[PDB]
């Protein structure tokens, strides 16, 4: 009926506490936002 | 020479990193599981007649070495491409007091040996001399520490020569087996790395000589030079799946 | 393709101008990993 | 975006009006309270003088490799000095060497010429690279070279310096040969000092004081760092702070430069291993150097 | 034969510079280093510095890296040291030895010894 | 900076006996020790080069042995002219260093 | 990762041999953007 409601922190996954990695990820656009939005949609879908 | 099968033996720690409850897959020179390793009887005494056999063994890739000597007849090892013509060679000697590793260029004779005699006052077999090499020529390295070859008992060694560095692994475990390597699993800890950039493609072993054999006559009395059983296996490029327990010890492996 | 898979081992042991290329390689690899995982999760969520 | 959580939500949604619901705005992370640096109790300076201040450097065919260990190494003075013309680090950064820790450092010293100084590099093809000194493909360390014309050049040539010119096969990385066996080529007719298509393997070269810069003698020292997989013995000149536990800190264990909270461990490390990793290959357990 | 000439027993007021004379003959001056050693009366030898006559390259001891400055005259094949601020403690014997470089580095030939004293 | 020390700062010998000195260096040098002698009101003179082999003009009694860090100076026979100051000199790398000082007594 | 996000700006102020690497960075990023959009559209079209 549903599956595990996992969520992934894209910034915390690609980079640790590093801020240079965070900036280089920032110049890659809004991929992390899309991934987080997709995972949140999956979560709400499991609840539904 | 007997051909014994090595079962669940010849696995060392791939790196100096602690891993627990994790199955780690590593690609390195390993001794294949259930491989045919040659068994050599170094010395067998029957009337003062002895069968001495210390042949040169090719050092292709790595080499796995195991000994079951209760009296520590096997002591140290000799390496080097040809052991002549001013070519660099590598030598390890192990006396009772301490491991005298002498990594020096040497010229070796056909018969390698060491000297030890019995002192009646102290009732102990202390080393007499070091009758291994004619002289020390262009010796680059030397290392002394607590001996490992002492303290019935199985002593497993892996020698590997990649990127110049000489890697030696060792693990000591008492065994009740007599004729074959026990059907158990042990992991070889990294012991010491030797930073000498030489060529190693042949290999040989060195045996103890007590006062009984130190006499020029062949006949030897009072010392039993019969506990000589060392096995040699050649490492191969292999991929192994290593099982680390929650204590970090490699309990099992899969070839 | 980076020299090390550990982010801190690249932030240290390298200057920023030379560390940035390794950080970019790691970022591309890990972002591809998240994109693959999110696509698989979206398909699995459709099945569920 | 940091004034109040409602404004953070407005920033995340990129709108000034938000609808009823629960919004994943950002992440909450405990910032470290202090910085922790823990280097081993080694205090004696490294014998870098005996490598660079050497009276004569060994020949390339039989170089000298020195075990630099159990000492504090200061690479800042080495890099800041302008004596060295070439100071190239491959696996590391020359300015980051003071913050790192190495288990063993080996310095190989030999003298080459200006036309052959570029041959001391990973993945290079040349006389020195093929027959005298080969660097590994995965070489991490630094290459140091400076002009020795004021040091080794002599009137009439300096013939104490030898480079191999002929060899049967190319050298594997970090391979040294001192056979000095005569070179046999052609139809293999040379079994002595001289023969048909036969030459001496060690071709000497003399360095003139007025010789060209490309042929001038260059003193080369290469530091072959091997990074931290075993306990460290040679470290930079970094002071060690007191160990603090149960508080989020920027710990620096022998150059590990991690971040997290430190707690006592019941895990028994083997003597030869100093780090403990996990599935993601991140350091999970460390052994205090002090 | 090889002979190194070095006058001694020079009297100089403390706080003034000295111009040591080290005349050498009997060997090729461009193929051998020449050095100086300081010896206190009843004390061990102490190194001062070296020189390459051909390229005028010098190395100084850490104690004498700034006080003693060395120069060489190729025309006269004589080495010199000068421009130093002498003190009462500096009273000692100053030798001049030939360093056998490019070969067995042995300090082959030694001078008579300049016994400089101050008061 | 390589440092050299001699345990027998002052030594008393009798004519015709064999004695040996000592000179250990701060760092390993590999046979880079030269032993010198300085008689009373005299100049130093080279005796043994590289601590192993000797030169011409030196009596065969002066024999040198040792490698690495610890070095020794051995004299086969003692006579009246052997009473002097014997010094150990390291020459591996700059700065060059001389020994602390060894004295001979009758 | 390119110097600028505008293709015309990269075409100016840069020679073709040096502009090509920046154009490649932009092409890779925008190709990933289209691939992500198309994958999301295929999944959403399956749902629809
Ligand atoms: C060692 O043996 C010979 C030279 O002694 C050489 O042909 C061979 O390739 C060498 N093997 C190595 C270096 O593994
Ligand atoms: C692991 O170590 C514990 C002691 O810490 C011991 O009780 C247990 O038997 C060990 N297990 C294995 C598989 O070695
Ligand atoms: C080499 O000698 C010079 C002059 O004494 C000194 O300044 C320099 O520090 C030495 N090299 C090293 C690596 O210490
Ligand atoms: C000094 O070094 C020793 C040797 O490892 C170590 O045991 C000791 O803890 C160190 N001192 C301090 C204050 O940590």
């Amino acid at each position: 009926v549903s599956m595990t409601k996992t969520s992934v922190d894209c910034t915390m996954y690609i980079c640790g506490d590093s801020t240079e990695c965070s900036n280089l990820l920032l110049q890659y656009g809004s991929f992390c936002t899309q991934l987080n939005r997709a995972l949140t949609g999956i979560a709400v879908e499991q609840d539904k | 020479p007997a051909y014994t099968n090595s079962f669940t033996r010849g696995v060392y720690y791939p790196d100096k990193v602690f891993r627990s409850s994790v199955l780690h897959s590593t690609q390195d020179l390993f001794l294949p599981f259930f491989s045919n390793v040659t068994w050599f009887h170094a010395i067998h005494v029957s009337n003062g007649t002895k069968r001495f056999d210390n042949p040169v063994l090719p050092f292709n890739d790595g080499v796995y070495f195991a000994s079951t000597e209760k009296s520590n007849i096997i002591r140290g090892w000799i390496f080097g491409t040809t052991l002549d013509s001013k070519t660099q060679s590598l030598l390890i000697v192990n006396n009772a007091t301490n491991v005298v590793i002498k990594v020096c260029e040497f010229q070796f004779c056909n018969d390698p040996f060491l000297g030890v005699y019995y002192h009646k006052n102290n009732k102990s077999w202390m080393e007499s001399e070091f009758r291994v090499y004619s002289s020390a020529n262009n010796c680059t390295f030397e290392y002394v520490s607590q001996p490992f070859l002492m303290d019935k008992n199985l002593r497993e060694f892996v020698f590997k020569n990649i990127d110049g560095y000489f890697k030696i692994y060792s693990k000591h475990t008492p065994i009740n087996l007599v004729r074959d390597l026990p059907q158990g699993f042990s992991a070889l800890e990294p012991l010491v790395d030797l930073p000498i950039g030489i060529n190693i493609t042949r290999f040989q072993t060195l045996l103890a000589l007590h006062r009984s054999y130190l006499t020029p006559g062949d006949s030897s009395s009072g010392w039993t030079a019969g506990a000589a059983a060392y096995y040699v296996g050649y490492l191969q490029p292999r991929t192994f799946l290593l099982k680390y327990n929650e204590n970090g010890t490699i309990t099992d492996a899969v070839d | 393709g980076a020299i090390s898979s550990v982010l801190n081992d690249i932030l240290s042991r390298l200057d920023p101008p030379e560390a940035e290329v390794q950080i970019d390689r790691l970022i591309t690899g890990r972002l591809q990993s998240l994109q693959t995982y999110v696509t698989q999760q979206l398909i699995r969520a459709a099945e569920i | 975006c940091a004034l109040d959580p409602l404004s953070e939500t407005k920033c995340t949604l990129k709108s000034f009006t938000v609808e009823k619901g629960i919004y994943q705005t950002s992440n909450f992370r405990v910032q470290p309270t202090e910085s922790i640096v823990r280097f081993p109790n080694i205090t004696n300076l490294c014998p870098f003088g005996e490598v660079f201040n050497a009276t004569r450097f060994a020949s390339v065919y039989a170089w000298n490799r020195k075990r630099i260990s159990n000492c504090v190494a200061d690479y800042s003075v080495l890099y800041n000095s302008a004596s060295f013309s070439t100071f190239k680090c491959y696996g590391v950064s020359p300015t980051k060497l003071n913050d790192l820790c190495f288990t063993n450092v080996y310095a190989d010293s030999f003298v080459i010429r200006g036309d052959e100084v570029r041959q001391i590099a990973p993945g290079q093809t040349g006389k020195i690279a093929d027959y005298n000194y080969k660097l590994p493909d995965d070489f991490t360390g630094c290459v140091i070279a400076w002009n020795s014309n004021n040091l080794d050049s002599k009137v009439g040539g300096n013939y104490n310096y030898l480079y191999r010119l002929f060899r049967k096969s190319n050298l594997k990385p970090f391979e040294r040969d001192i056979s000095t066996e005569i070179y046999q080529a052609g139809s293999t007719p040379c079994n002595g000092v001289e023969g048909f298509n036969c030459y001496f393997p060690l071709q000497s070269y003399g360095f003139q004081p007025t010789n060209g810069v490309g042929y001038q003698p260059y003193r080369v020292v290469v530091l072959s760092f091997e990074l931290l997989h075993a306990p460290a013995t040679v470290c930079g000149p970094k002071k060690s702070t007191n160990l603090v536990k149960n508080k989020c800190v920027n710990f620096n264990f022998n150059g590990l430069t991690g971040t997290g909270v430190l707690t006592e461990s019941n895990k028994k490390f083997l003597p030869f291993q100093q780090f403990g990793r996990d599935i993601a290959d991140t350091t999970d357990a460390v052994r205090d150097p002090q | 034969q090889v002979q190194l000439q070095q006058p001694g027993a020079e009297l100089v007021k403390p706080g003034a510079s000295v111009k040591m004379s080290c005349k050498a003959s009997g060997y090729n001056f461009n193929h051998y280093w020449i050095s100086w050693v300081k010896q206190r009366p009843g004390q061990g030898l102490e190194w001062i510095g070296d020189i390459y006559p051909l390229s005028h390259f010098t190395t100084y001891n850490e104690k004498f890296t700034n006080r003693a400055t060395l120069t060489v005259d190729t025309s006269s094949t004589t080495a010199y040291m000068q421009l130093n601020s002498l003190t009462s403690d500096d009273s000692a014997v100053f030798y001049c030895a030939r360093w056998d470089y490019f070969d067995s580095r042995t300090f082959d030939y030694w001078g008579q010894g300049t016994t400089l004293t101050v008061s | 900076d390589i440092l050299l020390t001699q345990f027998p700062a002052i030594l008393s010998v009798s004519p015709g006996e064999r004695v040996s000195f000592s000179c250990r260096a701060s760092q390993t040098i590999g046979t880079n020790i030269h032993w010198y002698q300085q008689r009373i009101n005299g100049s130093p003179r080279l005796l043994i080069k590289y601590a192993s082999e000797s030169i011409s003009g030196i009596p065969s009694r002066f024999s040198g042995s040792g490698s690495g860090t610890d070095f020794s100076l051995s004299i086969n026979n003692v006579e009246s002219e052997d009473i002097a100051d014997y010094y150990c000199q390291q020459i591996n790398s700059w700065p060059l260093t001389f020994g602390a000082g060894t004295k001979l007594d009758l």
